[PDB]
């Protein structure tokens, strides 16, 4: 299965780790200014006009990856 | 006073303005790699949006009745 943090919330260092269900292949991250985000996502998801529109965010910079928990905050520079 | 005309005058002015404005503007980059492969994505967008409207209208009558001095004013 896919191994990702999926944090509920926002949250500067996410520590929810999670099983992903079969509707995520990926780990996401975005920085946000003051927000972080890290997700179950989809590399198909991993798309700069869905990370915008869904986190309604006007300036951000995201990243996603394939290996166990990998979506974590140092992987941005931001 | 010496001078006269008798008579009626009827005025109406009507101004309409309206303008709008917006704009959208977005930059963005997408990346991937791989040695394991990594994908990157980063950017911002802005929009505005804005509308105004002005409509003025004076409708006046000096004249001889009353209810059509009132009629007049509304409905030319």
């Amino acid at each position: 299965m896919l191994q990702c943090y999926n944090c509920p919330n926002p949250t500067a260092d996410c520590k929810t780790a999670v099983n992903c269900s079969s509707d995520f292949d990926a780990c996401l991250i975005t920085k946000a200014g003051l927000q972080v985000y890290n997700k179950c996502w989809k590399f198909e998801h991993c798309n700069f006009n869905d990370v915008t529109t869904r986190l309604r965010e006007n300036e951000l910079t995201y990243y996603c990856c394939k290996k166990d928990l990998c979506n974590f905050n140092e992987q941005l520079e931001n | 006073i010496t001078s006269g005309s008798m008579g009626g005058i009827y005025e109406y002015i009507l101004v309409i303005d309206k303008a709008k404005m917006e704009s959208l503007g977005i930059t963005s980059r997408d990346i991937t790699t791989c040695f394991h492969c990594k994908k990157f994505g980063g950017g911002k967008t802005e929009r505005a949006r804005k509308a105004m409207a002005v409509e003025d209208i004076i409708s006046r009558v000096r004249g001889g009745s009353s209810g059509w001095s009132g009629g007049l004013a509304q409905n030319r």
